[PDB]
């Protein structure tokens, strides 16, 4: 009975990934819903008294790579509560009955450590609409999930069941009834893309301006957040390729701060960068040409049919996440 | 008896509980 | 039903006016006067349409 | 053994018969089946036998577990709210011993009532499933549901199921009373809004509740509850939109108003202490915004499958 | 210049905040004092 | 460990069916290719040192009943090496993730 | 957009010139003067087209 809690104690993370609300570019409706879900019942407990109850479940859905796990990291950072990060490897067991006793002990620990947050990434693996799947695991896990979510003699009060999935239409109808907040996280718009570029570039010394970031956001038409992250990564790795595949360096302005340039200048010394020791390194600064080359190299991942499926799911049972 | 261990089979799934 | 259509219809227009203003603000954050002078306008006209 | 100390609840959740909006036939059937053998014990003897099996079904989120909570509140009897988690073990034979001792304790604690939520977790139709944990448990439940001569006085089995066509036909025939819980009608919608608002101050009238129930076309009970929750949370969002606060009348009860007024004290909202914030009142526009936000959680395929099931086993 | 453009946003915010009380009066005004000023730019 | 080896020990044939190379008519190029690829690394291993490597797989296709399994019987006869005769019933299993381990 | 078309268009030509030079080099590695004298040329003409 204690080995179950010892196995489930590895699902409570204590690393606290530093993702703040200013790190998330856009998604103001989802951020406001998560704020009124977690920040308010701990900061202002004198408002949720009587017939006013907080939210008891939020389903984040959308295209792959839009920021659902990033909002989960931001909630785990700024929640100041117990965060349960479970998956299909922490609930399914080899024996018989342990696959439901683990879920019962997980919800018992979540109710014992209230206020607590249960984050189940990829809820479509556990809830497979119980029509054709494996009888034992599917039926028992889904029914125990329903009973531990509301049930009769459980009274789940103060816990939050976060869920992030890419396939929202393959959920069970009872699970979709349990998740009382269907929040659609879409692909980012122009202002969100420009703020995401401003966040991902950071304190790197570059000649880019706000008009340059605006033209970059206008260029990335249909990109996702991971695609913006990898074109920022490619544009940041571009000065390393510039300092690798070039010769005829030149000391600019400091203990020989030498920089690659055109062959033939005021001191175009023909040597290699491997002989250059550290801290006499003046790499070329970022321009718009490196980000244009990163845009030309890296291609968008999300197609234009899954967007139609997510749009049909929003018009069927979904809200908007701005 | 002893413990009962759940296994997995293939169709074309199920739970053939082969205990010890 | 018809009184509901009326309150929701005006409530919807007000939401749209506020949206256009928020877009306008977001636009000035790039000094884009063009967009701004437009959304701040499509909005105002609509507050008169109320 | 002693592991069944969590199947019975001692909380008694305060859900009375007036809280259950609508469902008059199911309410009166559960009422007679839980009251009349305790009210008039001479009425049930021999031929005129009471109901020993009650099954509830319909769309998901219509009031099955709510009716079970109402029975557990206004029954004055031992409630056995147990599911498939406390019936299956790692060993062999203990999965039958659990059901045997469960029915033994339920017969010893007469008058009792056993509520099995999601009974399809025990009825996998034994196609190619787990033998020792499915078929033997199903036959044990079939021979322990043979209390038409054994448990004439005492226990009563219940059932709540969202998907009732995937159910074993033997236990379906053993459940003699199968009541279909439908989507609520307009009067049930209006009294459900009246119950869910409750003692919260508002300006909503009976005509406002009637047009709200007319706007909710095809909504469910949980959808009505989360619409009421969104309408309750909307004045907190209006306070969070803090601009030009204004004091009303005791000991500085502030209230935000329109930008530009008489006494528009432009300040924040977190600088003020508690118990002096006169919150705005519930209009109909926040309710209409919650209606436009929240979507119905049920589809048309489940409704036609429920219609097929009730026309096949009404 | 920058202060003038900011004073528009400051306005257009108040205007938004105002509609949250359906106060069309304030709104139609601030949304205007703002617009005129974007032309003053 | 022991179950897989006990199931796969029956695939090795030790009966050595006596079909010589003269018992097959025609097929000169296939006879030469199979003859070198089974005989030469066993007989003269000093000819394949470094840059030169023997053949690592031969497909014998054609119409049904042309002597493909008879040629395989000839290779199994005059191979003087271990012969594994597997089929669909020895590799495919009922459990999940058992055929790949086999 | 048009200034972008201009910088990208010239950047594209420069990439092509460098590609042709790399192909030319690769060609001499077989003493193939023919290919070389050609690619080194298609390239040069293009640097004048800049
Ligand atoms: N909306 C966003 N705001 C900020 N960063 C983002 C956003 N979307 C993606 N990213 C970046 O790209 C990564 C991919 O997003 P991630 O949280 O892994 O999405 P998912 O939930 O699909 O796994 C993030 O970790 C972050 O570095
Ligand atoms: N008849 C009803 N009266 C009042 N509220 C109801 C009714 N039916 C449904 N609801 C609302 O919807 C919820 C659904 O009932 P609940 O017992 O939680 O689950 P279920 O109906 O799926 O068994 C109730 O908790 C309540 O909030
Ligand atoms: N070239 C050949 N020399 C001798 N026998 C042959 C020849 N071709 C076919 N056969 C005979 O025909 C039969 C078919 O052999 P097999 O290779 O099993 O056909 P397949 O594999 O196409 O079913 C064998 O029994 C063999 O004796
Ligand atoms: F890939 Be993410 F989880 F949408
Ligand atoms: F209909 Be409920 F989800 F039991
Ligand atoms: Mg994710
Ligand atoms: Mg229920
Ligand atoms: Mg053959």
């Amino acid at each position: 009975n204690k080995k179950l809690r010892g196995a489930l104690s590895s699902a409570i993370l204590s690393e606290k990934p530093n993702v703040k609300w200013e790190d998330v570019a856009g998604l103001e409706g989802a951020k406001e819903a998560l704020k009124e879900a977690v920040i308010l019942p701990v900061k202002f407990p004198h408002l949720f008294k009587g017939n006013r109850k907080p939210t008891s479940g939020i389903l984040l859905y959308g295209p792959p790579g839009t920021g659902k796990s990033y909002l989960a990291k931001a909630v785990a950072t700024e929640a100041n509560s117990t965060f349960f990060s479970v998956s299909s490897s922490d609930l399914v067991s080899k024996w018989m009955g342990e696959s439901e006793k683990l879920v019962k002990q997980l919800f018992a620990m979540a109710r014992e450590n209230k206020p607590s947050i249960i984050f189940i990434d990829e809820v479509d693996a556990l809830t497979g609409t119980r029509g054709e799947g494996e009888s034992e695991a599917s039926r028992r896990i889904k029914t125990e999930l329903l009973v531990q979510m509301n049930g009769v003699g459980n009274d789940s009060q103060g816990v939050l069941v976060l869920g992030a999935t890419n396939i929202p239409w393959q959920l069970d109808s009872a699970i979709r009834r349990r998740f009382e907040r269907r929040i659609y996280i879409p692909l980012p718009d122009l202002a969100a893309r420009t703020t995401m570029f401003e966040i991902n570039v950071g304190d790197t010394p570059c000649v880019l301006t706000k008009e340059d970031y605006r033209t970059l956001g206008a260029m990335t038409e249909g990109y996702s957040g991971s695609d913006i992250a990898v074109v920022v990564k490619d544009a940041l790795m571009q000065p390393i390729r510039k300092i690798q595949s070039a010769t005829h360096f030149k000391d600019v302005s400091e203990t020989r701060k030498l920089t690659p340039c055109s062959p033939g200048d005021d001191g175009a010394i023909e040597m290699s960068w491997t002989d250059i020791e550290a801290d006499e390194l003046k790499e070329p600064d970022l321009t718009i040409k490196d980000f244009l080359k990163a845009i030309k190299s890296t291609r968008p991942t999300v197609n234009e049919d899954d967007l139609l499926k997510q749009e049909q799911f929003t018009r069927d049972f979904g809200q908007e996440g701005n | 008896g002893g413990d009962e261990i759940v296994n997995k089979v293939l169709g074309g799934x199920x739970x053939x509980x082969x205990x010890g | 039903k018809d009184e509901l259509t009326k309150i929701m219809d005006r409530a919807s227009k007000i939401e749209q006016i506020q949206k256009l203003a928020k877009y306008a603000i977001s636009a000035l954050n790039y000094e884009d006067l063009p967009t701004a002078k437009d959304e701040l306008t499509k909005a105002l006209d609509l507050l008169n349409s109320i």
